[PDB]
């Protein structure tokens, strides 16, 4: 519902959404999604799991 | 102006958006299951 949505918002009226009570297993994105930019700031990616 | 000791060349083909994954950290599909570099890496990466 976040990554594979239908219409996104405009940058002047950008959208915000809360996430709670869920398991963050992102390897389910490997089969479909291919990101051009991914950057994490206060955390290393090898520790997100 | 240097001389190098134990030179190995590794070769493969990937997709463009995955090139940023050829680096010491960089979790992802290519780095988790296919090809991984160490943290104490001395060498060079080239892509075209
Ligand atoms: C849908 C919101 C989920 C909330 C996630 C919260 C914390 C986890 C942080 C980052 C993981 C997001 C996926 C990283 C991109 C996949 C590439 C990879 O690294 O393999
Ligand atoms: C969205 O639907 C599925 C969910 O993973 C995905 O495989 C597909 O490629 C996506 N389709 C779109 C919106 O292009």
């Amino acid at each position: 519902e976040v990554f594979n949505a239908t219409r996104f918002a405009s940058v002047y009226a950008w959208n915000r959404k809360r996430i709670s009570n869920c398991v963050a297993d992102y390897s389910v994105l490997y089969n479909s999604a291919s990101f051009s930019t991914f950057k994490c700031y206060g955390v290393s990616p090898t520790k997100l799991n | 102006d240097l001389c190098f000791t134990n030179v190995y060349a590794d070769s493969f083909v990937i997709r463009g958006d995955e090139v940023r994954q050829i680096a010491p950290g960089q979790t992802g599909k290519i780095a988790d299951y296919n090809y991984k570099l160490p943290d104490d890496f001395t060498g060079c990466v080239i892509a075209w």
